[PDB]
């Protein structure tokens, strides 16, 4: 997480190169893992956020009944939607994509 | 716990027996024309196991038949019983319709779930169990008394979930699919009862071959411009029979040339039953069906009245219904074509998608592969959910906070990170 | 599909008004063989034009007139006018 | 033709009002932003 914040937060070096693409098969063994996002961060400009992505979640989320409602979502969202409400919709959809993650992780 | 494992093999294996009954049901009308007459008889060509294994086809049938919808029961369910309960809750906490709405006659369905606040577990999913004494308690101080009342309020002989659970049920039983599923068991049992109608399971067809969502998309295009149009067609046939009944009383002969004991089209009920039956499934037109004007007073009348009336009828009304009806799956086709296209030009979140972000080789796909990815943005809130409420950092517990307070403007909407830079 | 369903049901109730010979005098010919009907629906029905309503019996004097009628013209023409041409409309846009 | 007249009458209306007669595209960015165009400013009415 911070060699990619170092490397993607500060690129164009001639310093960091060389140590940059050194010794990093963990780079290889970590983007599996590593997320990244965008967001505004209330100083009104764009900046990544680099996080987590749990290892009984990936499994969790490319098997179907969810991937099954994936493109249900996606059709209806991008058939008929507001300026507006996409957002809101779509967080809608993430909590209780959530909640069917949790009882398909229990079955 | 066997009951547990089972139902928990059932809801992992759930989308398999949905392909199953598709395929016992087809393989079973494969065979159920071989019929003849006598009441009715199954003949034997090749095999004699024709009846019995249609006997038993007929008892797997039924058998998966219930088997998936108490499969579709352990499954789906708590979604949509989660999703109502998160709609009822989170217009009790922003809203508040029970404390000033009280909602109007139409929309049923919240008045419904009127009848689910005083159980013993309203939120019993939800995530959670808090947000009704929140509720109850910010409001009930001017709107007091009421709401701090209905807040509170083997050997198991009453001591289950009452109303919650028939509020379920009722939940249930409002579904489009469930209740789909519940016909088609039905259906099954009745077939197995008399097996002409079995055959009924092929219009499980209706989820096709990569159409899963041919019901949403065939009750969304119907246009009812075409009832409209049927009732014109009706009008326009109605007003012929008017006039072909008061004026061309001798011209219909359902007999052959009246020797034998004629019929004269005179019944106005009847008049009106034969020129759809026959004058619109005729497609020669009406100008078949008809004694020929060979020598009569009303030749030129009848010949204007024919020709003009009738293909005015039949080419463009027919026509234009045939047109309506193509034109429906034409808009099915554009649909389904400008959803793909420009989800796969310009995604959600830039929303502008590559044209100045176009320059770089493999550029939207690095973009949703690497930045946005709408996945991340779950997991994300995976992520930032199961941690403690101490331990985020400042742009976490700023977008946590952001997410609490239901603002909507830490999506970078109309620019991103490669396009910030210049 | 629809046109099996169809043969389910006319063989299921109209075992009488199919009449290949003429008049009956004639050692007259009911199509109660089901595999046969369905080949007779697609034979002789699809390749129709005027639809189904041309080859049978005339409902004159009959009990079951009124099914019959509504029958023939709502089922027949919701076949083949809708289903032939959407079939014809798909090998058009092709070339289109 | 009478389906085409009676789609364009409709759609160009409600993406680019009378008055301004550019509508939203430099407008977009507001959030109701159109919305908020014909319900305040200017309305059509509140000419009348
Ligand atoms: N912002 C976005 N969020 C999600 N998907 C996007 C976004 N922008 C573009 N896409 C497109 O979504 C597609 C996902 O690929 P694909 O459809 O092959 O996999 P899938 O979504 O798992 O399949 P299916 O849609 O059949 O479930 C990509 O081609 C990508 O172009
Ligand atoms: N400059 C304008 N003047 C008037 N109406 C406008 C203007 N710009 C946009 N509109 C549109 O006119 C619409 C009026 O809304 P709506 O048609 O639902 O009510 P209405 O006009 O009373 O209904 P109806 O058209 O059936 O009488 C709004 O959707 C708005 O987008
Ligand atoms: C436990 N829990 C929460 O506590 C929660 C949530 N969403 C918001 N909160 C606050 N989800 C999805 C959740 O599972
Ligand atoms: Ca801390
Ligand atoms: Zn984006
Ligand atoms: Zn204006």
């Amino acid at each position: 997480v911070l060699l990619t914040n170092l490397s993607e937060h500060m690129p164009n070096d001639t310093r960091l190169q060389t140590f940059l693409e050194l010794a990093e098969s963990v780079l290889n063994y970590f983007q599996p893992f590593l997320g990244r996002i965008e967001i505004m961060g209330s100083a009104k400009r764009i900046e990544r956020v680099y996080f987590e992505i749990s290892e009984s979640s990936r499994t969790q989320w490319e098997k179907p009944q969810v991937k099954e409602s994936k493109r249900q979502f996606i059709f209806d969202v991008v058939n008929e939607g507001g300026e507006k409400e996409k957002m809101e919709l779509f967080v809608n959809f993430c909590e209780d994509t959530i909640f069917e993650m949790q009882l398909a992780a229990q079955i | 716990a066997y009951q547990q494992k089972l139902l928990n093999y059932f809801a992992r294996n759930f989308y398999n027996m949905r392909m199953l009954a598709l395929f016992v049901a087809f393989a079973i009308n494969f065979i159920l024309l071989f019929y003849k007459v006598s009441v009715h008889y199954v003949l034997e060509e090749s095999s004699g196991y024709m009846e019995p294994t249609l006997r038993i086809l007929a008892i797997l049938h039924t058998v998966i038949s219930f088997f998936c919808i108490i499969g579709y029961y352990c499954l789906k369910v708590p979604l949509v019983i989660f999703k109502r309960e998160k709609e009822v809750a989170r217009k009790l906490e922003f809203d508040g319709l029970y404390i000033t709405e009280q909602p109007s006659e139409d929309d049923i369905k919240g008045q419904w779930d009127r009848l689910v606040i005083n159980t013993q577990s309203f939120p019993n999913n939800y995530w959670d169990k808090f947000v009704k004494r929140k509720v109850m308690d910010k409001y009930g101080e001017f709107y007091g008394r009421d709401r701090i009342s209905e807040l509170l309020g083997s050997a198991v002989l009453n001591s289950i979930d009452v109303k919650y659970q028939m509020w379920k049920l009722g939940v249930v039983f409002t579904d489009n699919s469930f209740l789909y599923l519940a016909w088609y068991m039905t259906m099954s049992v009745l077939g197995h009862y008399n097996n002409f109608f079995f055959a009924a399971h092929l219009l499980d067809i209706a989820m096709g071959f990569k159409t899963l969502r041919t019901i949403l998309s065939s009750v969304t295009h119907n246009g009812k411009q075409l009832v409209l149009t049927v009732g014109l067609l009706a009008v326009v046939v109605y007003l012929y029979t008017v006039v072909a009944f008061n004026f061309f009383r001798k011209f219909y002969n359902k007999s052959e040339d009246g020797d034998t004991p004629d019929m004269k089209c005179d019944d106005m009920l009847t008049c009106y039953m034969f020129h759809m039956y026959v004058g619109v499934r005729a497609g020669g037109g009406i100008g078949d069906e008809i004694e020929d004007p060979a020598g009569d007073e009303y030749e030129i009348y009848r010949i204007i009245f024919d020709i003009t009336f009738f293909f005015f009828v039949i080419v463009i009304l027919l026509a234009i219904i045939q047109g309506l009806i193509i034109d429906a799956f034409g808009e099915l086709r554009d649909q389904q074509e400008q959803v793909k296209e420009d989800m796969e030009t310009k995604c959600f979140i830039c929303g502008i998608g590559n044209d100045y972000f176009d320059t770089v080789p493999h550029g939207f796909e690095t973009h949703t592969l690497q930045e946005h990815n709408l996945a991340n943005y779950l997991f994300f809130l995976m992520y930032l959910i199961n941690k403690d409420e101490t331990e985020h950092t400042g742009q976490e517990s700023y977008v946590w906070k952001m997410y609490q307070e239901r603002c909507w403007e830490f999506f970078p909407a109309g620019d991103c990170f490669r396009k910030q830079y210049e």
